[PDB]
């Protein structure tokens, strides 16, 4: 499954936050890394 | 060098927070990769 | 002249006590022909020792006489029995210059530790005046013979004369046995990394991170400075490379690392054919550092 990657997900702090998504790499198939997303919080 | 690991901490939310140390998914020996440590908030 | 004086043609004087007694050979000229170097002819028709007069003095250049047959071998055998230590045991160095016409072949050959002799070159055609330099790699009884055939093919009579190779001038570095003809400066051999200085009077070490050549031994100019991203050797005879190279980036330093490419691999090419049926393949063994 995709969300096997661990998530780094950077919790909401200093009005920024990152959506990193990366690989622990045993695993095959599923969609490929995603990379890391800016929102406000 | 040192700051060639991606660094990919956790910030303070919900009093949880996680310092975790990697390498870029694309660095020859060096120091080995930092652990991760747990820190009240 | 006795060794330890030296002459251009004109006078004889004594080499100074500062100076290591060098002896080298230098024929310019040749109104006397020098007693190490004999004359043979090989007739290419029998392959069998003529014993005849290969090559013919001029007194400033010694060429190729007619034998019974332009094909036969005009011989010029030197030897040396040893050579006298001040890689650099004999630089030997040549000035051929050869009018021939066609079929022009200049056997130079050598015979390490009178071995049988190989051909380290074989010139072809007409050449003009050139220098060849040649390396003995060891100490052993050598002998330089320049075999010359006028003509390839074979054709009846003496006709072709005008082929002839002029050597005025040779000179043999390191022999023992020798005149004095040069000296070179110097007296003991100073330890590995200090450069032999006569005008200072005493061992002067070079410079850290260069390396000294033994050809030119007065003063540091053939001292020279190891390249970058090396280190000098103990020897100093050749640079070391410390198999970690550093080099500066605005984002940080790069250190690549060849510590475990110290050790020989082998590496062969594709198995080539050549135009006939016999195959092989060219195998480099390569040793990076260390
Ligand atoms: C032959 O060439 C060498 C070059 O290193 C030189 O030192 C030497 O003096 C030459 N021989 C003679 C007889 O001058
Ligand atoms: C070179 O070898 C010969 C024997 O072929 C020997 O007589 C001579 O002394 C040697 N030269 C040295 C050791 O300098």
């Amino acid at each position: 499954s995709a969300s096997d990657y661990h998530t780094f997900v950077s919790s909401c702090v200093a009005g920024i936050q990152k959506t990193t998504y990366m690989w622990r790499k045993l695993c095959s198939g599923g969609i490929s890394l995603p990379e890391q997303r800016v929102t406000i919080c | 060098s040192a700051s060639d690991y991606h660094t990919f901490v956790s910030s303070c939310v919900a009093g949880i927070q996680k310092t975790t140390y990697m390498w870029r998914e694309p660095c020859s020996g060096g120091i080995s990769l930092p652990e991760q440590r747990v820190t009240i908030c | 002249c006795p060794y330890g004086s030296y002459s251009n043609g004109s006078d004889c004087t004594h080499c100074p006590a500062g100076t290591e007694p060098a002896v080298g050979f230098e024929y310019k000229w040749w109104n006397t022909l020098p007693s190490n170097m004999e004359t043979t002819v090989l007739s290419g028709i029998n392959f069998e020792y003529k014993g005849l007069t290969g090559w013919e003095v001029a007194g400033d250049h010694i060429y190729t006489a007619v034998g019974a047959s332009d094909n036969d071998f005009m011989i010029l055998t030197l030897v040396v029995p040893g050579f006298r230590p001040p890689k650099e045991v004999a630089r030997i160095t040549f000035v051929f210059e050869t009018i021939c016409s066609v079929n022009c072949e200049l056997y130079f050959m050598v015979g390490m530790n009178s071995r049988t002799n190989t051909p380290v070159e074989t010139w072809k055609g007409t050449k003009g005046k050139q220098s060849y330099t040649y390396t003995i790699e060891e100490n052993a009884t050598v002998s330089f013979t320049w075999a010359f055939q006028r003509t390839t093919l074979h054709e009846t009579g003496r006709k072709y004369t005008n082929d002839v190779a002029k050597i005025y001038s040779i000179n043999v570095t390191n022999v023992m046995g020798g005149v004095a003809s040069y000296c070179r400066p110097c007296c003991t051999s100073c330890p590995a990394g200090h450069y032999i200085n006569r005008d200072s009077g005493t061992c002067h070490l070079c410079p850290s991170n260069t390396i000294l050549k033994a050809h030119q031994p007065y003063g540091a100019q053939a001292c020279v400075p190891c390249g970058p991203g090396t280190k000098n050797n103990k020897i100093h005879s050749l640079c070391y490379n410390d198999c970690t190279f550093s080099r500066n980036t605005p984002s940080r330093i790069f250190n690549y690392n060849f510590s475990a490419l110290a050790g020989t691999v082998s590496l062969a090419g594709v198995p080539s054919f050549t135009s006939k049926g016999l195959k092989y393949f060219h195998h480099f063994t390569l040793s990076l550092c260390g």
